[PDB]
RNA sequence: CGCCUCCUAAAAGGUAACGGAGGCGCCCAAAGGUCCCCUCAGGCGGGACGGAAAUCCGCCGGAGAGCGCAAGGGUAGAAGG
RNA sequence: CGCGGGGUGGAGCAGCCUGGUAGCUCGUCGGGCUCAUAACCCGAAGGUCGUCGGUUCAAAUCCGGCCCCCGCAACCA
RNA sequence: AUGUAA
């Protein structure tokens, strides 16, 4: 699954999940979108589970767009160690997501399919989500 | 986008890069559409703003290189197994210092 | 030459009616049609399967050899009606529907190749010396090079995997990778001990001398190394360590035991003070015990090969290449070609195709 | 375990953790002073040996080169040659 | 992520620390001696230096990350 | 040093 091919630094401070999305809040490619309703770190394994969920549903046809990327390394100390002795090892990669982010989009598919595919994908995600459709408002952005 | 693309019949999906186009024009002259013949597009093919036939009195305000449509391959479950067994080379950290 | 390319279709169909028993299938197909006609045949729909698809399995045999004996007779009158009239369309129309019956016949001849699950795997060929001595290690080398020229003809890959050249002169063992299409199907009917009778160049007083060698053929299955183990059938037990340690060994369940439910294999650990530094070990050792057992299945299968092949010895031939009176009898079937030094060059088609029955 | 650079450090300074990353224990008799002159990296085109890259020619170029070595700041209206 | 030692032609090993040449033994290929083989003699071929990322004009060699490998350590309750 | 097996 998804992870940066290379990076300047191995490990990152944790930071914060304050505020609405910086950007990425309007439909930009497909006809329908799955938008994040709550702040979270989305794991690469979640993204892929959401991805595979849609393509399994569409079965053949349609196109999925993934608008989030896991570039944030995740750290965990080896189990049953004590505090101290430095920062834990990189165990995976996550995407920071805030309320209003359009995470996925689909196109080339019927409304019924897009609603259904995006619903299941949401069930693979650790946050509440919303299915949306392309608007004058989006195109106007 | 007028026409049903040949690519779509062969299993593809028409990705509409621009759903509108930027143009210089007079208010007395505001068009409702610009038709585009997409029926010629196969899977892997694209249209640009150069293939846009402009109605009279309407002037392109973007580069003719600006691409406006494409017919792309569809999603395929048959591809999923390959995706899962795809092994990744671990991320490279760019060398700092000496 | 076209009236000779229908004569080869007459020979290929008679050999197809001989081994397939044209009479024991024209008769068996008639008893299936007598049971399925009754509407009261769907009483146990399991039985109707093995007869309705068997009737289609005998109508792909009996009815195909009926449309080959009649279809070729209608071509023996269509090629002489275009010659005595200078009609050049009646002669393009008596070969088009002649090369389609040559595919109906070639397809039904793949009842010889479709008899072995997976008969296209890039098989290997193992020739071993034995019997005869130095004479047979020479004989094993001649039999080695013969199969190489065989694969050179029909279009395969000849990558020698493992050799062992003989002490004096010759070859003790060879392993060849016959990478190709239908590769195992062709060389499958070579598994046996080939017998050589001739004047040995190694015998002091140049006597007539018998030497044997074997060729064993298996298809290609892959690595099949490690097998996945989910914790849904593992049952990890926890308890307190035993022996020295002090208080922190009396009130601590630091020892683990991982019992695999389907296999029945148990394994414990108690080395380190941590329950999971021990559970790490117990997964490790547990992987090891399953790797042993899944190995013991295959080594048991290996001995099944050893114990069912055998033995590069005297009363154990399948073919006898005797170079002192120019014959090669394949005492299995059995052809009697007199071109000894042409078979040693690789003309085994004479044997392979005839011995796939 | 002392010293230097960046971040953590919350737009002055300062600010901890067995927090995230690197370097120093030298070197230069010129790699110093002062006058005078010069301007790079890279890309495109052309060109004997000759190449992705030797030197040459042309055009494009505000600095992304260079400044002995880590990093940062600085810098061609030189601190670089 | 315990400390420290390694991975180089087919096999076993040198060459690293002081950066620009990869060398030794066996094996292997060709030719000899022999009726024939071994031994012996003459001649030859042969190596991404475990990888991924670059430092330097230049890395088997210097510096990190990962992968296996050998040794030590894992104590007081 | 060695040379099986009619
Ligand atoms: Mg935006
Ligand atoms: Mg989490
Ligand atoms: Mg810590
Ligand atoms: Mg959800
Ligand atoms: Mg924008
Ligand atoms: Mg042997
Ligand atoms: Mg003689
Ligand atoms: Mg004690
Ligand atoms: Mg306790
Ligand atoms: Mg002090
Ligand atoms: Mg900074
Ligand atoms: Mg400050
Ligand atoms: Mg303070
Ligand atoms: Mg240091
Ligand atoms: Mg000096
Ligand atoms: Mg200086
Ligand atoms: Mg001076
Ligand atoms: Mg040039
Ligand atoms: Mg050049
Ligand atoms: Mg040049
Ligand atoms: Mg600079
Ligand atoms: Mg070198
Ligand atoms: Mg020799
Ligand atoms: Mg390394
Ligand atoms: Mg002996």
């Amino acid at each position: 699954m998804l992870m940066p091919r290379r990076m300047k630094y191995r490990k990152q401070q944790r930071g914060r999940l304050k505020g609405a999305t910086k950007g990425g809040d309007y439909v930009a490619f497909g006809d329908y979108g799955l938008v994040a309703l709550e702040p979270a770190w989305i794991t690469a394994q979640q993204i892929e589970a959401a991805r595979v969920a849609m393509v399994r549903h569409f079965r053949r046809g349609g196109k999925i767009f993934i608008r989030i990327f896991p570039d944030k390394p995740y750290t965990k100390k080896p189990l049953e160690v004590r505090m101290g002795k430095g920062k834990g090892n990189v165990e995976g990669y996550v995407a920071v997501v805030k309320p209003g982010r359009v995470m996925f989009e689909v196109a080339g598919v019927t409304e019924e399919q897009a609603m259904e595919a995006l619903r299941i994908a949401g069930h693979k995600l650790p946050i509440k989500t919303k299915i949306v459709r392309r608007d004058a408002y989006d195109e106007a952005q | 986008f007028v026409g049903t693309p040949a690519g779509v019949r062969a299993g593809g999906v028409l990705q509409e890069i621009h759903r509108d186009i930027l143009v210089k024009v007079s208010p007395r002259n505001i068009p409702e559409f610009i038709e585009v013949d997409v029926s010629g597009l196969e899977i892997g093919d694209s249209l640009h703003a150069s293939d846009l036939k402009l109605p009279p009195g309407v002037e392109l305000a973007v580069s003719p290189e600006e691409t406006i449509a494409a017919v792309v391959p569809p999603e395929d479950v048959e591809k999923l197994a390959e995706e899962a067994a795809a092994e990744v080379a671990e991320p490279e950290v760019i060398k700092k210092g000496k | 030459p076209v009236n000779n390319r229908i004569q080869d279709l007459t020979e290929r169909s008679d050999v197809l009616r001989g081994y397939l028993d044209y009479d024991a299938k024209k008769e068996r197909l008639e008893e299936v049609n007598a049971e399925l006609e009754q509407p009261d045949v769907w009483n146990e729909p399991e039985r109707a399967q093995a007869l309705g698809k068997e009737r289609s399995s005998l109508e792909a045999v009996v009815d195909t050899l009926d449309q080959m004996k009649q279809g070729l007779e209608d071509v023996s009158g269509l090629l002489e009606l275009a010659v005595e009239a200078d009609d050049e369309e009646t002669f393009n129309e008596a070969v088009a529907e002649l090369d389609a019956l040559e595919e109906k016949l070639a397809q039904l001849e793949f009842r010889r190749m479709f008899s072995g699950e997976y008969d296209s795997a890039d098989c290997y060929l193992d020739i071993q010396a034995g019997s005869g001595g130095t004479e047979a290690q020479d004989w094993a080398s001649m039999l080695e090079r013969m199969y190489l020229r065989w694969a050179e003809s029909r279009g395969f890959k000849t990558e020698i995997i493992e050799e062992s050249e003989g002490e004096v002169a010759g070859i003790k063992s060879v392993t060849i990778k016959i990478s190709g299409d239908y590769a195992y199907g062709w060389l499958r009917t070579e598994t046996g001990v080939h017998r050589l009778v001739r004047k040995s160049p190694f015998d002091s007083g140049g006597r007539r001398h018998t030497s044997f060698s074997s060729a064993f053929v298996y298809p290609e299955v892959d690595d099949d190394i490690d097998i996945e183990i989910n914790p849904a059938d593992l049952r990890i037990d926890v308890y307190r360590t035993s022996g020295a340690g002090g208080q922190h060994v009396n009130r601590t369940e630091s020892a683990v035991r991982i019992t695999h439910i389907p296999t029945g294999i148990v394994t414990q650990c108690q080395n380190d003070r941590s329950q999971h530094k021990n559970k790490d070990q117990a997964m490790k050792q547990m992987k090891a015990k399953l790797y042993e057992v899944e190995m013991q299945k295959k080594n048991a299968e290996k001995q099944a090969m050893e114990d069912n092949k055998s033995d590069i010895g005297w009363g154990s031939q399948i073919r006898s290449y005797v170079l002192d009176d120019s014959r090669i009898k394949d005492l299995r079937t059995g052809v009697e070609t007199r071109n000894t030094q042409a078979v040693l060059d690789g003309s085994l088609d004479q044997f392979i195709e005839a011995s796939l029955k």
